[PDB]
């Protein structure tokens, strides 16, 4: 089971 | 009384005191085991006019229900009384006969290949003789002997007779992999390879293990084949998929070039319809081979993530949807690069484009990123081009969604597989992967099933045994072995496919990899979740590429490098420590122990037999067989159960009585950071790929439910550290 949320906001500092 | 009946149908009286001589045979060395335990249980089942056949089968089984972690030593105490039962079985006796005369034999009745006669003299077959050590039976585990029984040694299926025993399988593999090598150092070849592979420091494949030596020459167990966009390549494929599923092997597809649903119909091909219809029918084409339809025959097919059906594409296997929809019965490998990656951690969108109308952007796609952004970003403002916006993080929420329900849709950074590689992106780019996502080689499209001008690639693979060797410097020795053995197969085996021909030849393709990864880690006190072992992992991955590539490099100085050696990135003096991603600086801090740069100077001068050497993948039956943990993989649990007709199979992890608490079982990991850290730092020196998995736990999450945004950070971790591919998503089912 999966919960959809994504909080773009916390994923954009990551450094590819 | 009781009665005992044999073999010729013949009666004897009982004699229970022979029965108590084999077990305490036995027995001989173990600990904890009761003999008396074993007798009881058995003794109960026997009745007048037993066969003797029975006899030896109930008291295999006895044993083998006492297996438990309390009692490992059980393993071996049913491994050699079922070792004892096959000898008597092929043999007549526990004595087995001179090699000579075995494959005489062998010879007359057709399960051996005659050449074996031709090749070697009587006086040499002799010789290899006194190498053989039949007593290296005793050492196999009751589960090793249950698969050398089921599908390794010699036999008839329909009568259930078995022709040889384990040592005469090693010796005569050696045989016939080296037997085109000078006499005056041949032999010396054959007894080393034995005794690398008899006592498991070498692994091979299931398909060599029972093959080589018998009549057969079918050997390739992957094929990577690339479609281009028309009827007569989208013909040539399936064809090709037809002639090598009824060989049993593994199926890669990249149909990422079929243009997409609506676009212009060009040439009559009427392409209007789109990619699904193309892809049920290679679906057909895997299976067509396949019991009832849907039973043995695997592939994965491969699309890039920008592909204009590409919402279509990601629900194929939905057990949800129309018929007509629906793609089931293959796995799908998704491709993605940098720049949709950014898409998604911007919050921006992705556009969606058919292949055909955007010239020159697949092929950008995986050889300049720096041209597939000036590409993607012009085509998103030509308004000419017919095109679809979607939000990344739908797409990405989409995809993980998918892959998180049936497990089986993977991911390829493609831009990683092409910048950090053995192949020059240039001339020979990577564009897929195989069905397990571990090999990464170069593909050409055919036109024809003959066609001369396209490529298949293929890959032999083995693995070295990493709780087998001593210290890291006896790779030396076994990297040599496992590389001219292989190099020896490549010649040895029939091409189907013209094309496939044109790959083996002219690259020479080798993925060698490890088994029991977990029980080193545990023996050398670390474990996968915390970092404790990224130093040790990065020492021992060095070592092995070191010796894979000094190995590769001396044969190409006897017997001269690949062919299409100049395609390479090695062929520029390039390595895998000058393209490793930067990233991996930052987690590990070992230094590199061997010289890079005299062999820098030699593989320049020199060049490579091989264009690849090494390859991270699964492996059930090869680890069963030397008891040890599946290729990098944690175990699920210290005794594996698996299903028999005669029973339920048990195997304990080796040394669990000393290690139980070393070991770190797949279910105690908090998470998958530890683990994709070891498999970024394998990475830098792999030429090819690895089979990476992602576990998740249910009751460790809030409601029981998996949260999105850990699928999505563990993704980008993947892509820091230089992951190229991910396989399986393991859910726990409690």
């Amino acid at each position: 089971q999966i919960d959809s949320e994504v909080d773009t906001d916390d994923l954009s500092n990551f450094q590819l | 009384n009781l009665l005992v009946t044999k073999r010729d149908g013949s009666t004897e009286r009982i004699n229970l005191d022979k029965i108590h001589r084999v077990l305490d045979w036995a027995a001989e060395g173990l600990h904890n085991v009761s003999i008396s335990q074993v007798e009881l249980r058995s003794h109960i089942q026997f009745y007048d006019g037993i066969k003797t056949s029975d006899i030896h089968e109930t008291i295999i089984k006895a044993a083998a229900d006492l297996i438990s972690r309390d009692a490992p030593d059980y393993q071996y105490l049913a491994a050699r009384l079922a070792i004892f039962h096959l000898r008597k079985k092929a043999y007549g006796q526990f004595e087995p006969p001179a090699l000579y005369d075995h494959v005489v034999k062998m010879v007359e009745m057709g399960k051996y290949d005659n050449h074996l006669l031709e090749d070697y003299t009587e006086e040499e077959f002799k010789q290899m003789d006194t190498f053989i050590d039949h007593d290296r039976d005793m050492t196999f585990s009751y589960a090793a002997v249950k698969q050398l029984e089921g599908k390794y040694l010699v036999q008839n299926r329909v009568t259930g007779e078995i022709y040889e025993s384990a040592q005469f399988l090693y010796i005569l593999v050696a045989a016939c992999l080296f037997s085109n090598y000078p006499r005056e150092t041949r032999l010396q070849y054959v007894k080393r390879f034995y005794d690398a592979v008899s006592t498991f420091k070498i692994s091979l494949p299931t398909p060599i293990m029972s093959g080589v030596r018998t009549p057969t020459r079918q050997f390739s167990s992957c094929v990577l084949i690339e479609c281009g966009d028309s009827l007569d390549s989208i013909n040539a494929t399936s064809s090709a998929i037809v002639k090598y599923v009824s060989q049993r092997a593994g199926i890669g597809i990249n149909a990422g070039r079929i243009r997409a649903l609506g676009s212009p119909i060009r040439g009559g091909e009427a392409f209007h319809t789109g990619c699904i219809p193309f892809y049920k029918h290679f679906q057909t084409a895997v299976k067509s081979c396949s019991q009832g339809g849907v039973r043995g025959g695997a592939a994965t097919l491969f699309y890039p993530m920008w592909h204009l059906e590409v919402e279509s594409l990601l629900v194929l296997k939905n057990n949800r949807g129309v018929e007509g929809n629906r793609v089931r019965h293959m796995d799908y490998g998704v491709q993605i690069n940098k720049l949709m990656y950014t898409r998604l951690l911007k919050g921006e969108d992705i556009t969606l484009f058919s292949p055909s109308d955007v010239p020159g952007l697949y092929d950008a796609f995986f050889a300049d990123q720096e041209e597939f952004e000036r590409l993607y970003t012009k085509y998103e403002k030509d308004d000419s081009i017919r095109k679809q916006r979607v939000k990344a993080v739908e797409l990405f929420s989409l995809m993980m969604q998918e892959r998180a329900s049936t497990g089986r849709i993977y991911i390829q950074n493609v831009d990683h597989c092409n910048t950090h590689s053995p192949f020059d992106p240039a001339i020979a780019p990577v564009r897929q992967s195989n069905l397990c996502l571990e090999i990464a080689l170069p593909t050409k499209p055919l036109n024809d099933v003959n066609d001369e001008n396209g490529e298949i690639a293929l890959c032999t693979l083995s693995a070295f045994n990493l709780g087998a060797i001593n210290n890291l410097d006896e790779l030396e020795e076994l990297a040599i072995l496992a590389v001219r053995a292989l190099d020896a197969l490549l010649d040895y085996q029939d091409y189907p496919i013209p094309a496939a021909k044109r790959g083996a030849m002219g690259r020479r393709t080798l993925g060698i990899g490890v088994i029991n990864f977990a029980y080193y880690l545990a023996k050398h006190g670390k474990r996968y979740s915390d970092g404790s072992a990224n130093n040790l992992t990065h020492k021992t991955f060095e070592a092995i590429q070191y010796y894979l590539l000094k190995a590769s490099n001396e044969l190409a100085k006897e017997q001269g490098a690949c062919p299409w050696f100049n395609e390479t990135t090695y062929a520029k003096g390039i390595l895998p420590i000058d393209t490793y991603k930067k990233d991996l600086d930052t987690i590990a801090n070992e230094p590199l122990h061997y010289d890079w740069e005299a062999l820098r100077e030699s593989i320049k001068t020199h060049g490579l037999r091989n264009s690849t050497l090494s390859a991270l993948m699964p492996s059930e039956t090869s680890s069963q067989i030397s008891n040890a943990t599946n290729g990098i993989e944690p175990p699920r649990g210290y005794v594996s159960i698996k299903a028999s007709k005669d029973g339920i199979l048990r195997q304990v992890v080796p040394d669990y009585e000393h290690l139980h608490d070393a070991y770190e079982l797949l279910w105690e990991m908090p998470g998958n950071d530890g683990y994709l850290q070891l498999v970024g730092i394998m990475q830098k020196f792999i030429d090819q790929s690895i089979s990476a998995n992602t576990n998740y736990d249910p009751s460790r999450f809030p409601s029981g439910k998996v949260p999105m945004q850990q699928l999505l950070k563990d993704l980008l971790t993947a892509y820091k550290f230089g992951v190229k591919t991910l396989f399986y998503q393991n859910t726990r089912d409690g």
